[PDB]
């Protein structure tokens, strides 16, 4: 029940939470600048920012 | 039990491992628990 | 070619699968460990025409046998 986007009972599952978290946290961030992807390590790395 | 046993695993991480590699290069432990004296 | 091909490749993979946690911890404590130069050994490995005195030579054939060679040698020394 953990893999559908909503279980039985009505709660958010753990996929659910990892979607939203990607999709408003590391995606959003990349278009600002902040993160970059590296396809040397095949990975998300974060810019040697003063922030 | 299974917090114990979570709180237990986690020491076996590779974060753990920084100090030892840092003292070699720059040159308490899991299973002492499990000892029953 | 074929010995650095291995090697960079090898080095590249245990790169990648090394924790980026205690990567970040060993460089805070005054221990990175350097990570591997890229190289550009792709456009060697594509290339099938070598020609030299009239002969058409297959590199890629060679560099395959050789890293075959290297991957089956790595293999026993971990058994």
């Amino acid at each position: 029940q953990q893999t559908q986007h909503l279980d039985s009972h009505g709660e958010p599952t753990i996929t659910s939470l990892y979607t939203n978290w990607y999709l408003e946290t590391l995606l959003r961030q990349v278009s600002n600048g902040h993160i970059a992807y590296f396809p040397a390590m095949k990975a998300f790395v974060n810019l040697p920012t003063e922030n | 039990i299974c917090t114990e046993q979570c709180t237990l695993s986690d020491q076996l991480l590779p974060k753990h491992c920084a100090k030892t590699i840092s003292q070699a290069v720059n040159k308490e432990k899991p299973g002492v628990e499990s000892m029953r004296k | 070619l074929a010995d650095q091909i291995f090697a960079y490749y090898k080095v590249m993979a245990g790169s990648l699968l090394l924790d980026k946690r205690l990567r970040s911890e060993c460089k805070n404590q005054g221990a990175t460990i350097h990570l591997p130069p890229s190289n550009r050994y792709e456009t060697l490995l594509k290339q099938r025409h070598v020609q030299l005195l009239g002969r058409s030579i297959d590199l890629n054939r060679l560099i395959t046998q050789r890293v075959s060679a290297a991957m089956y040698k790595s293999l026993e020394l971990a058994i």
